[PDB]
């Protein structure tokens, strides 16, 4: 348990790294699928079974998926911004760098002066999720099939193309 | 808390526009028709306004541990629905002129008021998480409408990362929230700790992570670059909804947060909160002094309305009146704003590309729409807070709560403020008096349509100056309508 | 138990020699064997509605298969707060398929 | 000396102040995101900062 | 037992590396990358603090924020497309007409 939470605790921090700082596209999204397999294995290692399975069923096994869809969609990489690597240049970097450090140092503060009995590592079971998701939260689930709704709705009318055919010319304002 | 019977009548408002997203939906998939479809919507959001009377008569009651359905509840509820059905009136006209799907935009505006209506009623983090994303998902596609447009994409770009942006420092900000307290519910927040403890490092430190959200949600300092942009870009029928129904459903949801959430009455808190409504307050008017784009100038306008807002919440652990000053101040932010957003959207419908968004448009808006610049220079005036409006008894409410709570810095800024406010308010009212003799305006449309959206913001204007000479039937209303503490 | 902690030390080991195995056959490809010396077009956005639609088909299923560990549980109210999740679901993919958006051929 | 009233010139300082200090706000909306961004991530530092330096 | 501590501290590295990998990165799509490793850190951290309070609040809370990734992640990538098809290219700095 507490080897698989820090080297997967570890794997996924390398990982992200990787991923904020990668010029291939479908490389960044390797090594993020890379880093939600590393946190699926710090959920099972807290007892979170549900969560676990979810982070590579859902999270690096549907969303992920999407995003490499449309990678592979769109031949993105080797564009003029991924190849002036301009995130590189130190002047780009070092600011925004800077002031995610000040808010992790402020917000790590926060966290040490906190009340630690530890994690037990208890597992908790899809099942007592499911009591609590069709009980207790039964008004979340009604109201998150109307969320997902709305992101299939806007999806398709902006996603959508007006011109048939499985290849399509890039046209300056999508001319027909 | 379990779904009883007596529960189910509390859930009315969600249950009614719930069946309405399904049916309209059901209706586009047999045939799309925008009258049928637009017409289903309206009929489904007033029937939830109605269900309200019986809600009231069940009495207050916690439906889950999720919802409290009290008179606040109702009130806010009602403001939301208001706002919506606006929002759909406006939008045939222009959709009229839109050469493509158009029935989703009604589909898209019910499902946000349903996260209006879950704000209104939410007593739990999960329902303040699941409220925001139900009334801001839908407004991405609202927001992007026209796609085509260019500044319309940018609108909906712009907020699609913004506000996921914020959904993340919400989130994390509640997770910290629950790794001290272990409870998600309003009531627990702060209730572990101790006399004199209150002020746990972790605990403050998931608020402010939570305001980061919140406050870009209302637009306050310094999370409001993206106000006077999409504010813009957005479609206007899309722009009303967004400066009324999204601002009041999270701005109550706030209110009744620090109301019940023991933490609500942190200093360190109260402080914070009193540096980002001084600058609000302040950075908005000035922002707005220069703008020749009456979009861009109702944003910073609401920058600094919102940070009016906030000086009651400041004084809300201080006295009663806060509660009743938000009520009184937001009915008539609505009706102000829905009449200057709604006259906006009457002369840019219908659809021919580009919004009449510039001032110039304006400068002789009486000589050619008499009637639009009539109510334009009332919801003016009433956006400045010039007695005789609504808007005015609300400043009334917010400078009495203000005092009462020896708020004196805040008292000051929203005198220095509303004098910044009335050199452009005015400077817009006077301009529709002008003879512009260049006249590129388009003829209005002649259908019932188009005429119910110039009776929407007629009837507005009209409670703007009726309320604003005689208040006490909306005070009398807003006092009724108080939370089950 | 020795019975959990032989299990645990088993699924470590499949899991390593069936990894292992494959980088053994393909490291084996490479070594084993002589060797000789020696942007203007995109794919339709139809590709992504059906990852998209995927997504959030099968996010609504979560729901259902942590209802499914746990019916009997949850009773009868539960069935009925289900059957209105589903119904949401069929009435989504019924308008998906009336507005054609899940047809492949135009 | 005062054909041109110098005390209403006096008066009219806090207008001066105020056109100047709205067009040094209206510097930061560029319509750039990555600022936007930026913004609410230093806004964030600054508000857990407060929030801490006034437990 | 992993200190709850420790769990928080791995939620907080993954938030700001995916806060700043959305500000230095001018391309759409590793901003819309860099804001699916900000909400999976938040989650991450709901599943730690169920996990030590001993609570399904914790996963249903993340079943909610991976719903909420999934619809975020579908808009946004809708809206690239969109911005790709008419003006074939991703650099946020290009959307920036409106201002002032
Ligand atoms: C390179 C890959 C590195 C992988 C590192 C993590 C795995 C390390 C090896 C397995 C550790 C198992 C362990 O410590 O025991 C099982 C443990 C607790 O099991 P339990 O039955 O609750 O208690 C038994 C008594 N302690 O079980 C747990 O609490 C942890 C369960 C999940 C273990 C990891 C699952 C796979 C993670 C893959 C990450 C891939 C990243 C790329
Ligand atoms: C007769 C049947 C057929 C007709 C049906 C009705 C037709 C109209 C439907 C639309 C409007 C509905 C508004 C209903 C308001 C009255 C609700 C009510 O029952 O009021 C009393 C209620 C407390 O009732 P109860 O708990 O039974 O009292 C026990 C006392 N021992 O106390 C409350 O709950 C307070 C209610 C008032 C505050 C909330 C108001 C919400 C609706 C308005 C929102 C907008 C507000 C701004 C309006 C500005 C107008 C200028
Ligand atoms: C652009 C203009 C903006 C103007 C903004 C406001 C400017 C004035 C700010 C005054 C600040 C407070 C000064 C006094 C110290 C703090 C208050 C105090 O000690 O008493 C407050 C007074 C009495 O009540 P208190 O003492 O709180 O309670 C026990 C009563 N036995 O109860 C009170 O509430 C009285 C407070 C003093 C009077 C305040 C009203 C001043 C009106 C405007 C004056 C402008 C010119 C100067
Ligand atoms: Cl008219």
């Amino acid at each position: 348990m507490e080897f698989a939470f820090y080297i997967c605790g570890l794997i996924a921090i390398l990982a992200t790294l990787r991923v904020i700082t990668h010029t291939n596209p479908v490389h960044a999204l390797l090594y993020l699928i890379i880093s939600l397999l590393a946190i699926s294995g710090v959920f099972f290692s807290l007892g979170a079974y549900f969560a676990g399975a979810l982070e590579i069923i859902v999270y690096a096994g549907a969303i992920m998926v999407l995003f490499v869809f449309v990678v592979m969609m769109l031949n993105l990489g080797g564009s003029e911004i991924e190849q002036e690597r301009q995130w590189l240049k130190p002047q780009v970097w070092i600011g925004p760098a800077i002031l995610s450090a000040i808010m992790l140092v402020v917000i790590v503060y926060a966290i040490l002066g906190v009340n630690d009995q530890g994690i037990d590592g208890t597992p908790i079971s899809a099942k007592a999720v499911g009591i609590t998701l069709f009980g207790p939260y039964v008004l979340a689930v009604e109201l998150a099939s109307m969320l997902l709704l709305a992101g299939l709705v806007v999806a398709f009318h902006v996603g959508r193309e007006e011109r048939a055919g499985e290849v399509l010319s890039n046209r300056k304002d999508d001319s027909a | 808390m379990t779904i009883t019977p007596q529960n189910l009548i509390a859930l009315l408002p969600l249950l009614i526009v719930g069946l309405t997203v399904v049916v309209v939906m059901l209706s586009i998939a047999w045939r799309r028709n925008h009258f049928l479809n637009a017409t289903l919507s309206v009929i489904g959001l007033n029937a939830a306004l109605v269900s309200l009377w019986f809600v009231g008569q069940a009495g207050a009651m916690d439906v889950t541990p999720l919802m409290r359905v009290d008179g606040f509840a109702m009130l806010y509820t009602g403001l939301v629905l208001l706002a919506s059905l606006a929002t759909c009136t406006f939008a045939y006209p222009w959709l009229e002129g839109y050469n493509d799907n158009k029935d989703e935009f009604y589909l898209l505006v019910l499902i946000a008021a349903l996260g209006g209506i879950l704000l209104a009623n939410a007593n739990h983090l999960a329902s303040l998480f699941l409220g925001i994303e139900l009334i801001s998902l839908p407004l991405f596609g609202l927001v992007g409408y026209a796609f085509r447009q260019k500044r319309s994409l940018e609108a909906s770009i712009k907020y699609t990362i913004l506000s996921a942006a914020a959904s993340s420092f919400l989130l994390f900000g509640m997770a910290l929230v629950y790794a001290q307290s272990g409870d998600l519910s309003f009531v627990a927040l702060g209730k572990n700790l101790g006399d004199g403890m209150l002020n746990e490092p972790l605990l403050l430190a998931g608020f402010g992570l939570m305001i980061v959200g919140l406050g870009f949600k209302l637009s306050l300092v310094p999370f409001h670059l993206w106000t006077p942009d999409v504010y813009q870009g957005a479609p206007a029928p899309v722009s009303t909804f967004l400066a009324t129904a999204s601002k009041i459903a999270i701005f109550g949801v706030v209110m009744r947060l620090f109301l019940y959430a023991p933490v609500g009455d942190s200093e360190a808190i109260r402080v914070v909160l009193a540096i980002i409504a001084f600058a609000s307050i302040i950075f908005g008017n000035l922002m707005a002094l220069s703008q020749t784009n009456i979009k861009r100038l109702l944003g910073y306008s609401s920058i600094s309305h919102l940070g009016y807002l906030l000086v009651a919440l400041i004084a809300l652990q201080t006295g009663e009146m806060s509660m009743e000053a938000v009520g009184v101040y937001l009915a008539g932010y609505l009706f102000s704003s829905l009449g200057a957003f709604g006259v906006v959207s009457l002369m840019s419908s219908p659809y021919r590309g580009p919004d009449a968004d510039s001032l110039f448009s304006y400068r002789g808006l009486f000589w050619h729409r008499p009637i639009l610049a009539a109510v334009m220079t009332v919801m003016m005036l009433s956006l400045a807070g010039i007695p005789m409006t609504l808007g005015f008894i609300g400043k009334f409410y917010v400078l009495a709560v203000g005092v009462q709570a020896h708020l004196w810095w805040l008292v000051g800024a929203v005198v220095v403020g509303s004098a910044i406010g009335l050199y452009y308010y005015l400077r817009v009212a006077v301009s529709l008096y002008l003879h512009a003799p260049e006249q590129p305006g388009r003829d209005a449309p002649s259908n019932w349509q188009y005429s119910a959206g110039g009776i929407v913001v007629l009837i507005s204007a009209l409670l703007v100056l009726v309320l604003g000479v005689w208040p006490q039937p909306l005070i009398s209303i807003v006092r009724l309508a108080m939370p089950l503490m | 138990s020795t019975e959990v902690i032989a299990h645990h030390w088993a699924f470590a080991i499949f899991l390593i020699v069936a990894i292992g195995l494959c980088c053994l056959m393909l490291v084996g490809g490479w070594f084993l064997g002589g060797r000789a010396r020696a942007a203007r077009l995109r794919l339709s956005a139809k590709f992504y509605l059906v990852a998209m639609f995927f997504v959030i088909f099968d996010v609504e299923a979560l729901y259902l298969f942590a209802w499914s560990t746990s019916i009997r549980e949850s009773g009868w109210v539960g069935f009925v707060e289900a059957a209105i999740f589903i119904f949401v679901l069929l009435a989504g993919l019924v308008y998906l398929v009336r507005i054609g958006a899940l047809d492949w051929t135009p | 000396l005062l054909k041109r009233d110098p005390l209403n010139s006096m008066m009219n300082i806090p207008a001066v102040l105020s056109r100047f200090a709205g067009k040094g706000l209206l510097l930061s909306e560029n319509g750039y995101l990555r600022w936007y961004v930026a913004s609410m991530s230093i806004g964030a530092v600054v508000v857990l900062a407060l929030l801490m330096v006034l437990r | 037992m992993i200190p709850l501590q420790h769990g928080l501290i791995l939620a907080a590295i993954l938030f700001v590396l995916g806060l700043t990998g959305l500000v230095i990165r001018r391309n759409l799509l590793f901003m819309l990358i860099g804001l699916e490793i900000m909400i999976n850190a938040s989650a991450l951290a709901f599943v730690v603090a169920g996990s030590y309070w001993g609570q399904t609040d914790g996963q249903v809370m993340y079943i909610l924020a991976i719903s909420l990734a999934a619809a975020e992640a579908s808009i946004g990538l809708a809206l690239l497309l969109q911005l790709h098809r008419r003006r074939q290219n991703l650099n946020i700095d290009s959307v920036s007409e409106m201002r002032g």
